[PDB]
């Protein structure tokens, strides 16, 4: 349990860091980032 | 550039930005600055049709030299400008954002 | 789901009194719990209509006025005599517990200054203790004094699940622009903040449909569940979301937010929603946590049709710990100036832990 | 961008609240800080709409007027008050600076004749102490008092960025052409030239949009800091830009400009405008200095529809140099008429460089 609970942070932080890359790519699409991120989080 | 008021808000802000290389530059980031100004400034208070049409364009360095507005028009309209003034206009937009950094620089230095 | 309010002291009976007022007549249900001709849903405080309440002299001031057909000063003294009644008083929640459908919570309105202070704190404990799953949402009310303000405080951080109203911001706002100089004037901005505080429990809405919505979103950690109070207009979502940031209507006499409800009551135009938020990041007129990424959300609501634009903003600020420090030092300079009196240091001990608590929540690395 | 104005003294008060009275009836905002029915940027002196003024007896005639709706005499006295206040009236100022959105400047308006003269040259070192990148320009009035004329004249050669209005022009220009032999008629002329110095801030223009567009066109050397005003309607451009040069109209009691800036506030002919500076060149109305290029500008504006051909000039004239010789020649004469006394000495000493700097201006090489 210790040792699991670690994992899914690598892996659910690695699939939101991929939601976050397709949504900026458009031309709505772009108000979603500043309504997942506000705090300039995510900056990677 | 007409306005002088809003033109000078929107070289504050893109000041953090555009002195990084192009290759760092995306556009859906700078549209979040150009709306900040336009609400800011005395060009908020303004007809929302006209406001619709106006945004930024990537031209194809650094990021003082890929930036440039350009206000799209299509429909009737689009019978008086004629994808020429709008290749005249971009033309002459250089002109006018040059002499607008080199002067901000040097009341800056001053 | 029900919820069920429990009203300690005199100033609870009080601002509790008001506040059914204050609800009776946004439904359309008349002072003698019959509905008048004249959608709200009115199921959640009321039962099939008589209000779930629970009150604890005062009471004859209650059963005199027309509302009548609706239903010592030591901390130790109020924590004593509920312990003798507690059979008694637990013999009329029971009932008003297991009656109910589906019970939810256990909303608590009392002040921290005497008998509300004590007895308050014992049935606290008791709570927890019978009910492990029942969220106890207390609506407490800042004001021997020192003593029994932080004893509760001691209750009030691992028992209570969920707002300050203190009075001194109460009184400020009272002499700048409503003119007093009274505790029936200040009742009615109280139960202003009250009645808009579950506005999104009387109507259906898209999202907040249940009690663990609106708590589960600001508090993050179960230590940092105090939150504070913004109600404007005493016009565009802009003028009201830039109003509520001032620190003139914030009802509290580096630091950051954790988490911002915003409540626009009004018939604003739902698009325009997000053109506010966008120039509020621009502007950059609040700052939040560094370690977690927090956001400010929204919510629209419907006025009732028998009972204008208003706003109310629900927010977990780290300058909270400001006002338990006021309360803490007054309390060292008490105990140098005077069976064991070890329940105290107890007491002192754990609410220090809550302020380094808030200072290291406030820094990058607060984890661990 | 935004500019808090400070007023400091009985002259600041009244001409900046005669400054105030000129800018609100020039946009369409009624004197209870309502907007009236009836594209004028006023954003940058007016906070959404409240005027971003700092005022520091005379208070209650502002008080008392229908504008109520819109917020010793030795130098050492002045200065020594406003040590005792330091943190009292910078708490005011820091909020109305961080709660702007984007602070640029801090337009003072005193007199240096007795607290403005002290107390402001007290605020005059702590402002650029505590922010060093904000423009600190001053409307300051020429009149023991020669002391404190050049006492305040030692912080002014320092610490401000950058406008001299004398009060025997004033008197002079009074009696000649408005006949009035007065304190409130005098007003009636420098907020005029007030309201029309930032004319190039208030409505969007071509050039000339920032603070610091209109500092560093004409200040060649951070020293030269001192500029004249001229204003003649009290009709094509050659007309006005003559009648600006005539010193019948220039407020000042070789020598040769540095630059010159011409507001033209009326619907004149855009294309003339070059005609005119054609002739002037011709004619030879005015030389400039010898060693850099120097050169004069002009620039139209648009008058406000709720609020004909106006003109104000702005410029650097090395007869400034004149006015202080005067203050300083006064000063020896009662020097020899009557704990350290060091301090003035030391103000004497720097006066006295500015006006050597000012007569090696006007040489072929006033380079080193």
């Amino acid at each position: 349990f210790e040792a699991t609970i670690n994992k899914f942070d690598k892996n659910f932080s690695a699939h939101l860091l991929d939601l976050l890359a397709r949504l900026s790519i458009y031309s709505g699409m772009a108000s979603v980032i500043s309504r997942l991120d506000f705090n300039g989080f995510y900056t990677e | 550039l007409g306005q002088g008021d809003f033109i000078r808000h929107l070289m504050d802000l893109l000041k953090p930005e555009l002195v990084r290389p192009a290759t760092t530059l995306y556009q859906h980031n700078l549209t979040g600055i150009l709306e900040t100004a336009v609400r800011a400034t005395n060009a908020q208070f303004d007809s929302p049709e006209i406001l619709r049409r106006l945004d930024v364009r990537l031209l194809e360095d650094t990021g003082w030299d890929v930036f440039s507005l350009d206000y799209h028009v299509d429909g009737p309209i689009a019978t008086v400008f004629t994808r020429e003034c709008m290749s005249h206009y971009l033309r002459v937009f250089n002109f006018l954002w040059r002499a607008k950094r080199m002067e901000y620089i040097l009341t800056d230095i001053r | 789901r029900e919820i069920i309010t429990l009203q300690l002291g005199q100033c609870g009976n009080q601002i509790g009194f008001e506040f059914w007022k204050q609800l009776c007549a946004e439904h359309g249900i008349s002072p003698e719990g019959i509905v008048e001709e004249f959608t709200d849903r009115k199921d959640v405080f009321f039962y099939q209509y008589i209000p779930r309440a629970v009150l604890l002299r005062v009471i004859h001031s209650i059963l005199n006025s027309p509302y009548a057909k609706l239903y010592g000063n030591n901390w130790a003294s109020g924590f004593s005599q509920g312990e003798k009644i507690h059979e008694d008083i637990f013999d009329i929640i029971d009932r008003e517990a297991d009656g109910s459908d589906s019970l939810e919570g256990f909303v608590l309105c009392h002040s921290i200054a005497g008998t509300g202070s004590g007895l308050g704190s014992y049935l606290l404990e008791r709570l927890n203790d019978r009910y492990p799953k029942k969220l106890v949402q207390t609506y407490s009310v800042f004001p021997v004094q020192p003593y029994n303000s932080l004893l509760t405080l001691k209750r009030l951080t691992q028992n209570a699940d969920c707002v300050v109203l203190d009075n001194t911001a109460l009184n400020r706002i009272a002499t700048d622009r409503l003119h007093i100089q009274s505790f029936s004037q200040i009742n009615q901005l109280v139960s202003t903040i009250m009645s808009a505080s579950t506005t999104t429990l009387r109507y259906p809405g898209y999202m907040n449909n249940d009690l663990i919505g609106l708590i589960a979103s600001l508090i993050p950690t179960p230590r940092l569940h105090f939150l504070m109070t913004g109600y404007t207009p005493l016009t565009t979502v802009l003028d009201v979301m830039r109003r509520l940031l001032q620190p003139k209507n914030v009802m509290v006499s580096n630091h950051c937010y954790i988490a911002i409800l915003n409540i626009i009551q009004g018939e604003v135009d739902p698009t325009q929603v997000h053109k506010s938020l966008q120039r509020i990041r621009e502007r950059k007129l609040a700052n939040f946590i560094p370690w977690g990424p927090a956001s400010i959300q929204v919510a629209l609501s419907r006025k009732s049709p028998y009972l204008r634009v208003s706003g109310l903003m629900m927010a977990n600020h780290t300058s909270i710990s400001s006002l338990f420090e006021r309360t803490c030092r007054q309390y060292d300079k008490l105990r140098k100036r005077e069976d064991n009196f070890d329940e105290m240091d107890t007491s002192r001990e754990i609410v220090q832990q809550l302020i380094d608590e808030y200072h290291a929540a406030t820094r990058p690395d607060y984890i661990s």
